[PDB]
């Protein structure tokens, strides 16, 4: 996901938030 | 800070800026 949401598109800080803790 | 694509090198820098001191774990590959 995070690998295909930002490189393969535009992901935000809340979308990337699913990887913090 | 800008809505755009963050390929791993950008992600590691957008995921740390967004959640660095908190640490994380992103390594998906589908």
């Amino acid at each position: 996901g995070i690998v295909e949401q930002c490189c393969t598109s535009i992901c935000s800080l809340y979308q990337l938030e699913n990887y913090c803790n | 800070f800008v809505n755009q694509h963050l390929c791993g090198s950008h992600l590691v820098e957008a995921l740390y800026l967004v959640c660095g001191e908190r640490g994380f774990f992103y390594t998906p590959k589908t």
